[PDB]
């Protein structure tokens, strides 16, 4: 603990504060963005349940899993595969299509057999309504999602700017809608709806959660170097002490 | 203990507390018998005679002097010259840290300061060896992962780091262990674990057997027996 | 007369000093930021000087002029001190009397003030 090494990171400590700061302030930004596709997606999602819920439906197995597959956001990727897996142990039949590497790779360390190919790399910025038709698309075509008797989307509620909650919502197929040709259409179309706007939700919460974690990165460092400034000041002292009774010790020989 | 060791042939336990104290006791005379101060005031002398004292100590083709000594650190800094001096002198080492101690963990040695001769694969055997230098290994990439848990918690650590973090705390925990005569002050009955279960449960702890256990489960019990019991009444 | 201009420049700099760490993240930040950085980079540029080459203060207002009051905005900022060194030889062949009035009285009156304005914006024409 020589002065030079305490000076040394604390001044490296000093550099991670800095830019966890300016990490939670771009987070704040991004959040206004997000906030606008949520509330357009929020919109139709509302409207296109109301016919479900108008039409009073209701209830193997495909459970659809959404993350941004990005670092640093804290708890997101582990609450969503904690919720995941208290579903799935009640209906381990079911396979899994994973939107974003970082659920993927929590649903590969747990429950691995349930999935061969995960969607990855596209879950980056909101939503795009093209985006989210595709990829209902590619679980038609690939996951063969038309044929499942029942459906799950698992997500991170943006339950408010400081906190998110995991939340899974069904999807009635075709056949389960039919209670109270064209509805294998609308099934297909409410899927794209429904995955758009879970997804929505998912990058408002994320970017929700990436700026309450750099908040508390910066609050953390902050403490560091509170205490290392301490540290650095005991230094010092000491440092000038024995500089000065070396000197001392020669002029009295 | 020499008259012991020599004459009486005998085999002779010497303990000492507080050989720095010895030390530390020439300084004070140092200035009055007109010697020049050393680093940080100490006597010139204190090198040789340290070694006059301590290699006195020693066992030999006579007898043997299983000694035992405490050493003082002032101001907890162990690079001061008598300290640090006297590390040569020793077989064994324990070094006990404040650090260990703020955190609760009795009796506060610090796992990887501490040090030893015999820890050789030809004395303990492999098995020995291998379980202390996992523990070890467990307990360093813990102390390297500490300042990324502070900023940034555990959530942010590659998975296995996840799980080399928790077997690391219960390893630390599971370290603590209550002494007869702290029961006095701590209010937890004395407990005494014997070698061979010590790496049992050790070895236990390392291939994961006992991973779902709580960690404060392993917080001041002998024993992985006692650890298992402590997890039925924390569930209670 | 240097007083009058150098006012908001000592603040801009502040905010040029606050807003400069977040250059690496240029992709999300605001409009506000976008100007301040444009405005901070190029006041930084402008105080730029060579060795053994002392200002006048004649010479120096209307620099700081030009960049408190945003005028070097719209000049890509790679050739401002082409600008300065330019600028001050079209103040000392056309609006001369500018230069005399801030040499001779040492401060700005409102008719200086916008005639710095009217000048600097006929330069910046072209």
């Amino acid at each position: 603990a020589t002065l030079k090494e305490v000076e040394m990171r604390l001044k490296s400590i000093k550099n991670i504060e800095k830019i966890t700061k300016t990490m939670k302030i771009v987070a704040s930004t991004r959040l206004s963005k997000a906030e606008k596709a949520k509330i357009s997606a929020k919109k139709m999602d509302e409207a296109e349940q109301l016919f479900y819920k108008n039409a009073e439906t209701k209830n193997k197995e495909l459970i659809v899993a959404i993350t941004s597959d990005k670092g640093l956001c804290g708890s997101i990727h582990s609450q969503l595969a904690k919720a995941v897996r208290r579903h799935l142990n009640d209906q381990p039949n079911a396979d899994i299509v994973t939107i974003g590497d970082k659920i993927k790779m929590q649903l590969l360390r747990t429950h691995p057999n349930n999935i061969k190919l995960s969607i990855n790399g596209i879950g980056k910025d909101a939503p795009t309504f093209q985006e989210s038709a595709l990829i209902a698309d590619k679980l038609l075509s690939v996951m063969k999602a038309g044929t499942y008797p029942k459906i799950s989307i698992f997500y991170n509620d943006p339950v408010s700017s400081l906190s998110f909650e995991p939340s899974e919502k069904p999807i009635f197929n075709a056949k389960t809608i039919e209670q109270s040709n064209v509805p294998r259409d609308l099934f297909e179309y409410t899927l794209a709806n429904q995955m758009l706007t879970a997804m929505a939700q998912g990058y408002a919460a994320e970017i929700s959660a990436r700026r309450n974690a750099m908040d508390n990165a910066s609050k953390n460092a902050g403490d560091m170097i509170n205490r290392y400034s301490i540290l650095y000041n005991r230094t010092r002292q000491a440092v000038i002490t024995n500089e000065l009774v070396d000197i001392i010790t020669g002029a009295s020989s | 203990a020499e008259y012991f060791r020599d004459e009486e042939g005998q085999d002779v336990l010497l303990f000492i507390d507080n050989i720095f104290r010895f030390t530390q006791a020439g300084s004070e005379v140092s200035a009055l018998l007109g010697r020049i101060p050393s680093a940080v005031g100490y006597q010139p002398t204190l090198a040789t005679d340290m070694g006059l004292l301590q290699e006195r100590i020693t066992t030999t083709k006579k007898g043997s002097v299983t000694s035992v000594q405490a050493v003082y650190v002032p101001a907890d800094d162990l690079t001061d010259p008598a300290p640090a001096t006297t590390f040569a002198h020793l077989d064994a080492t324990t070094v006990l840290s404040r650090g260990i101690s703020e955190l609760g963990i009795y009796p506060a040695v610090d796992p990887l300061d501490s040090k030893s001769r015999l820890l050789d694969a030809a004395v303990v055997g492999q098995e020995h060896y291998d379980v202390a230098s996992k523990v070890q290994e467990t307990l360093q990439t813990y102390k390297s992962l500490q300042d990324i848990i502070a900023i940034l918690g555990m959530d942010e650590l590659s998975e296995q780091d996840k799980l080399t973090v928790e077997r690391a705390r219960k390893i630390q925990r599971f370290l603590s262990q209550p002494f007869a005569v702290a029961e006095v002050f701590t209010g937890i009955p004395g407990k005494l674990v014997r070698l061979k279960d010590t790496v049992a449960s050790f070895k236990a702890v390392l291939e994961g057997k006992y991973d779902n256990i709580p960690e404060h489960a392993f917080y001041m019990v002998g024993g992985i027996e006692d650890v298992v019991a402590k997890a039925e009444k924390l569930a209670a | 007369a240097l007083k009058q201009v150098a006012g908001s420049l000592k603040l801009f700099l502040a905010q040029y000093r606050e807003v400069a760490a977040f250059a690496q993240f240029g992709s999300d930040l605001d409009a506000s930021t976008k100007q301040t950085l444009v405005r901070g980079e190029r006041l930084t540029q402008l105080l730029k000087q060579n060795q053994y080459s002392p200002l006048a203060t004649e010479e120096q207002v209307p620099l700081i002029y030009a960049g408190v009051n945003g005028h070097l905005d719209g000049i890509e900022l790679s050739r401002i001190g082409e600008f300065e060194s330019s600028f001050l030889s079209y103040l000392k062949s056309n609006h001369n009397e500018l230069l005399t009035e801030i040499r001779e009285k040492g401060e700005l009156s409102k008719e200086l003030l916008a005639s710095l304005k009217s000048a600097t914006e006929s330069f910046v024409a072209t």
